[PDB]
């Protein structure tokens, strides 16, 4: 049930809230259940492996259960880099932002929560990683 | 049928719970 460590590399983390899918894919978290993640990335959906399937969870929902990585740990800096929107979506809420098909903007934090922060027109929000690329520097 | 690699939901994930904000501990 528990060996000692060595040949134990995985990323172990822990869930606080109950997600059930959303769509044609993810997968199903239950608070207190545990999952071996065994691919991440940035758009803030991680691939993790439970005991019976794995699939896409929200990095945000999860906890992290032991990883000594304890995810990745950006650098909120008002700084950012520019950012142009690369999809279509209309505010929500008071903290997302509201960006069209090409709306330019600039990110003021970076997290793997997926729901960036993004200042559009001296206005910082959310709105999701993916649904707007890189675009700054040279 | 390896094609590439993992490809990420088409619908970004849910906003953190309350519970995790309200409580960062």
């Amino acid at each position: 049930g528990s060996d000692i460590t060595g040949p134990i590399i995985l990323q172990t983390y822990r869930a606080i809230a109950d997600y059930e899918k959303t769509s044609g894919s993810e997968m199903a978290l239950s608070t207190g259940d545990v999952v071996e993640v065994v691919e991440k990335s940035e758009s803030g959906w991680w691939f993790c492996q439970m005991k019976a399937k794995r699939g896409w969870i929200p990095a945000s929902f999860l906890e992290p259960l032991d990883s000594p990585d304890e995810t990745e740990d950006p650098e909120p800096n008002y700084a950012g880099e520019p950012y142009v929107a690369i999809k279509a979506y209309t505010a929500v809420e008071g903290d997302e932002v509201s960006l069209l098909e090409g709306e330019a903007v600039e990110v003021i934090h970076k997290l793997l929560d997926g729901w960036w922060v993004i200042r559009k027109d001296d206005v910082t929000g959310y709105f999701p990683s993916m649904y707007l690329q890189k675009s700054g520097q040279d | 049928g390896p094609l590439g690699s993992k490809q990420p939901p088409s619908n970004p994930p849910p906003r953190p719970p309350a519970e995790a904000r309200k409580k960062p501990s």
